[PDB]
C-alpha cells in the first residue's frame, strides 16, 4: 500500500467485479489421466493412437501467460477455475501447468512455491494429466546439473503429480535428454521427447535443418523409450505447408504419436495446426481464447471451429471452453501492469526467429538501457548473430546466448568483421563464452571453431555432455545445510528446489518468514495493496478468514515510517511501515 | 469419540463453550451471520463459517438446516446450542 | 461493379436451413443476371468457417462464371484458414489488411496470408518484403491513435452465436457504457 509492488507502476487499485463463473454441461468420460492411473503409459499411447480426433493440450496454465503476462499468473486465479477445467473439459489430453519459466517466476516475483501450486492444482484437478516443460539436463534451471539431481527432480515431480514430461534440449542434442527420458520412464510417467523446430524445411537455401535432419532426430528419439514425439515450434516458425510436410514425414518415420506445439506470433498458428491435422498429428497445444494469439498458442475454441466439419475434429467441449474463457477474460484484467501492449501478427519472426519470451526480455533489456530506439537494428543484429554462430537452435537458454551477443554487439557498436578480426580484445558476455565452452552442449554441425577460438580465451572448452563434468551433489549434506539455513527440516521438493535456485529459494524463504503466504491474497490486492476504507477477506485456511479493513494511513514521521490503521478481525491494529519515498 | 464441537450460538456463551472445549481438548467450530462478522466468538474458534446468507441475522442464527450442514461439512462430532436461540428447540 | 452477397448463418449447419447453400447459389445466379463484373462474398462478422468457406466458394464457382471476391473478418481467429480454404476452392480475390492493423475485428494480415500459402498450389500475389516494410509505418502511425483503440483484443468465437459485426459490437458496447447497463453486456449479446 505505501511502497507499491516492485517492478510496476504504483497506481491505485481499481475496483474489479468478481470473475464470471462458468455454466458447464458436465459429461463424465474416462480421461487419459485415468488410463495412466490404472493402466500404464503405453495404454495412454494406445489411447492416443486409437483416437481419430486431434487431441488438445491446454497451455493456459503455463505457456499462454508465460508469453503474454510475463509468467505472472498466480495460483489464486488458477484455483477459481481449475475444477471447472478438470470437469468441463475432460477431453483434454493434458494441461501444461508447470515447467518453463513458472518455477523461477513463482519463487522470485510471485513469492509462491511452484510445488505448492502443483499440489493445490493436483488436488483440484484429479482427472486431468499434468504436463511440465522439462529442459532435459537443465530441468527447470538455466545452467547444467549433475545426473542424480535431474533424476531426483523427476522423481519428486512425478510423485507430486506431474504426469507428462515434455523433455527438450536447447540444441536438440540427444545425450542431454536420454537420462531424463529414462528417469521419466522409470517413474511410471509419460516421456515426451521433443524436437525443437527451427529454420524452414521447405526452403532449399537453408539446408542445415531440412526434412532429413528431423527424420534422423526422430528415429534417434524413438530409439530411446520416449512415449510421444513432440515438435516444439518455440518462435512460431512452422509454416502450414511445412507443417503438413514435416508431420507427414515424421509419421512415415516413427510409430510414436506426434505432439505439435506452436506459437501464433506470425498469425499462422491455426492454419499450421490444421495442416498438421491433415498430416495426422495426434495432439496440439492450444490456449484459452482470452490468453491466445500473439506470442501465445492458438485458441482452443478457434481450433475447434477451424476443424468443425473436416475429416478430423478437435476433441473438446467448446461451449464449456467458452464458459471457462469468460473467467479467463475477467482475470486477465488483474494483470494489466504485465501486459505487453498493442499486439498484432508479425511475420518478421520468420526473419529473426526470436521466441516470444526472448522477444519480451530483449525488448525490456534494450529499453531499460538507452539504446532501445534502434530495436529493428537489434533484431537484425540478432539474425546476423544467429547466422554467425552457425545457425543455431534458439530456445531457452540458447536464445539468451544469441540475445546477449546481439545486445553486446550493438551496445558497444560491433560488426561481424569486428568480432571476426579484432574480437580477441573485447570482454565478451558470459553467456556467450559459456555456450562456446560447451556448457550448453554440442550444437548441430559443431561450433564455428576458429570463431570459437576468438570467443574463448584461456578458458577450458569441453566437448562432451556437461553433466559428466558436474560437481557431485549429496542430498543428505544439502538437506542438513538447508535445515540450518531455513528454520525447519525441508522436504525433498524443498531440497531439490534449493539445489537449482539456491539464492532464489533462500530469498523466497526470507519473504515467507516476513510476509507469509501472500499466495492466498487476490491478485488486485496482491499487486496494489489496499485503498482507504476497503474491506478485504483473506481465507488463510479452511474455516479461518481474516477480515481486514484499512481505516487510515498515517502521515510519515521524521523517521520515514507511516502508521497504517487496520481493522483486523474487528479489532483495531496499528501497523508501522517504512515509507521508502520520504527516506527518513 | 468426540474430537470437534460446533456451537450454534453467538456472543459470550459461544466463547464460554469454546473455552470449555479447549480445556477438554476438543476442536471448536463457530457459526456467524454476516451482520455478526465482527463478533469475538467468530475469532475464538478453530473454524468459523458464515450461516444464513441473505436472511436476517436472528433468522440466520435460527437456520437449522444450515447449522447442521456446516456441522457436517466441518466434521464436528457434536453441536452445543448454548442458550436463547435453539437450545430449547425440539426440532 | 462488385455485386455482393452478405454471408450469415451457417451453410453446413442443418438446423439453420434458411441461409443454406442453395439460397446463396440462386442469389449468385440472380446477381450474374445483372451485368456485375465480380461476385463478392461479404462475411461482415467473420462467420464463414473454413469448411463452409471451401463448400460455398466451390458451389459458387460451379454456378456462376464471375470471379469471386471474398471479404471476411478475423474476429474468431479463423480468418487466415478461411481464406486458405477458399483459396483451395478457387477464390480469386481476398480482402486483407496490413499486419499492424490486422487481426481481431479487422481483416487477416496480408503478410500472414502470404506465408500461409507460400508453398501451396496457389500463392498470394504480393511483394511480402515490401508489405513488411509498409507495416513499420503502419504500426508507427497506429501509435498516434491510442485514444481510439479498443482494449485487450483476443479471438472470440462467441461471434458465431450473436453474429454481431465488429462495428455493431463496438457501438453496442458504447451504448451499454454510456447508460448504466454495461455490467450485463453478456445479457445484451444474448438479447
Ligand atoms: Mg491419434
Ligand atoms: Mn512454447
Ligand atoms: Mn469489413
Amino acid at each position: 500500500t505505501v511502497n507499491g509492488f516492485p517492478g510496476i507502476e504504483n497506481t491505485e487499485k481499481r475496483h474489479f467485479e468478481e470473475p464470471r463463473q462458468p455454466l458447464l454441461n458436465l459429461e463424465k468420460k474416462k480421461t487419459a489421466k485415468n488410463i495412466l492411473d490404472e493402466q500404464g503409459a503405453d495404454a495412454v499411447v494406445d489411447y492416443v493412437k486409437n483416437t481419430k480426433e486431434v487431441l488438445l493440450t491446454d497451455t493456459t496454465l503455463r505457456d499462454a501467460h508465460q508469453s503474454l503476462l510475463a509468467t505472472r499468473l498466480r495460483l489464486q486465479d488458477m484455483k477459481g477455475i481449475a475444477q471447472a477445467i478438470d470437469q468441463g473439459l475432460p477431453e483434454l489430453f493434458s494441461a501444461e501447468m508447470w515447467g518453463g519459466a513458472t518455477f523461477d517466476v513463482a519463487y522470485r516475483f510471485l513469492n509462491e512455491s511452484p510445488w505448492y501450486r502443483l499440489r493445490k492444482l493436483r488436488k483440484l484437478m484429479p482427472n486431468t494429466m499434468f504436463q511440465m516443460l522439462f529442459r532435459g539436463s537443465n530441468a527447470v534451471g538455466y545452467q547444467n546439473y549433475p545426473d542424480n539431481v535431474i533424476e531426483e527432480f523427476i522423481r519428486v515431480a512425478a510423485h507430486e503429480g506431474i504426469d507428462v514430461f515434455r523433455i527438450f534440449d536447447s540444441l536438440n542434442w540427444l545425450p542431454q535428454m536420454e537420462k531424463s527420458i529414462q528417469a521419466v520412464r522409470d517413474n511410471g510417467k509419460i516421456a515426451e521427447a521433443t524436437i525443437c523446430y527451427t529454420g524452414d524445411i521447405l526452403d532449399p537455401s537453408r539446408p542445415k535443418y531440412n526434412i532429413q535432419y528431423y527424420k534422423d532426430l526422430a528415429k534417434e528419439l524413438e530409439a530411446t523409450g520416449a512415449h510421444i514425439l513432440a515438435v516444439k515450434d518455440m518462435a512460431g516458425l512452422l509454416k502450414p505447408q511445412a507443417a503438413y510436410r514435416l508431420i507427414s514425414e515424421l509419421k512415415d518415420t516413427v510409430d510414436l504419436p506426434i505432439h505439435l506445439h506452436t506459437h501464433d506470433t506470425s498469425g499462422n498458428g491455426i492454419i499450421t495446426y490444421s495442416g498438421a491435422t491433415q498430416a495426422g498429428v495426434d495432439i496440439i497445444d492450444v490456449a484459452t481464447a482470452s490468453l491466445a494469439g500473439g506470442t501465445s498458442q492458438p485458441s482452443m475454441q478457434s481450433i475447434y471451429y477451424a476443424l468443425e466439419h473436416g475429416p478430423r475434429h478437435a476433441s473438446i467441449n467448446v461451449k464449456n471452453a467458452e464458459q471457462i474463457d469468460h473467467y479467463w477474460e475477467d482475470v486477465r484484467k488483474y494483470y494489466a501492469p504485465f501486459e505487453a501492449g498493442i499486439t498484432s501478427p508479425q511475420t518478421e519472426v520468420y526473419m529473426h526467429e526470436m521466441p516470444g519470451g526472448q522477444y519480451t526480455n530483449l525488448k525490456s533489456q534494450a529499453a531499460a538501457v538507452g539504446l532501445g530506439h534502434r530495436f529493428d537494428e537489434i533484431k537484425q543484429m540478432y539474425r546476423k548473430v544467429n547466422m554467425m554462430f552457425g545457425d543455431i537452435i534458439k530456445v531457452t537458454p540458447s536464445s539468451k546466448v544469441v540475445g546477449d551477443m546481439a545486445l553486446f554487439m550493438i551496445q558497444n557498436d560491433l560488426t561481424e568483421e569486428d568480432v571476426y578480426a579484432r574480437g580477441n580484445e573485447l570482454n565478451f558476455p558470459e553467456s556467450v563464452v559459456s555456450f562456446f565452452r560447451g556448457d550448453l552442449g554440442q550444437p548441430v554441425g559443431g561450433f564455428p571453431e576458429k570463431l570459437q577460438k576468438i570467443i574463448v580465451k584461456d578458458k577450458a572448452v569441453i566437448t562432451d555432455r556437461p553433466g559428466l563434468h558436474a560437481e557431485k551433489v549429496d542430498f543428505e549434506t544439502v538437506k542438513a545445510d538447508l535445515e540450518q539455513k531455513i528454520g525447519y527440516e525441508p522436504g525433498d521438493h524443498e531440497v531439490i528446489s534449493y539445489i537449482m535456485y539456491p539464492q532464489v529459494f533462500l530469498d523466497y524463504q526470507k519473504m515467507q518468514r516476513e510476509f507469509g503466504a501472500v499466495t492466498l491474497l487476490d491478485t488486485p490486492t496482491f499487486l496494489h495493496g489496499m485503498r482507504l476504507n476497503e474491506k478485504i477477506e483473506v481465507q488463510i485456511e479452511k474455516g479461518k478468514t481474516l477480515s481486514i479493513r484499512l481505516d487510515e494511513i498515517g502521515e510519515p514521521d521524521l523517521a520515514g515510517n507511516r502508521v497504517l490503521f487496520f481493522n483486523l478481525n474487528g479489532q483495531r491494529r496499528e501497523v508501522v511501515i517504512n515509507d521508502q519515498s520520504v527516506q527518513a | 469419540h468426540m474430537k470437534k464441537l460446533l456451537v450454534a450460538n453467538r456472543g459470550e456463551i459461544a466463547v464460554r463453550v469454546f473455552r470449555a472445549c479447549n480445556e477438554l481438548g476438543l476442536s471448536t467450530v463457530a457459526v456467524y451471520a454476516r451482520e455478526d462478522e465482527y463478533s469475538v466468538h467468530r475469532f475464538k474458534a478453530d473454524e468459523s463459517y458464515l450461516i444464513g446468507q441473505g436472511k436476517k441475522p436472528i433468522d440466520a442464527y435460527l437456520d437449522i438446516d444450515d447449522i447442521i450442514r456446516v456441522a457436517l461439512e466441518s466434521g464436528a462430532d457434536a453441536i452445543h446450542p448454548g442458550y436463547g436461540l435453539l437450545s430449547e428447540n425440539l426440532e
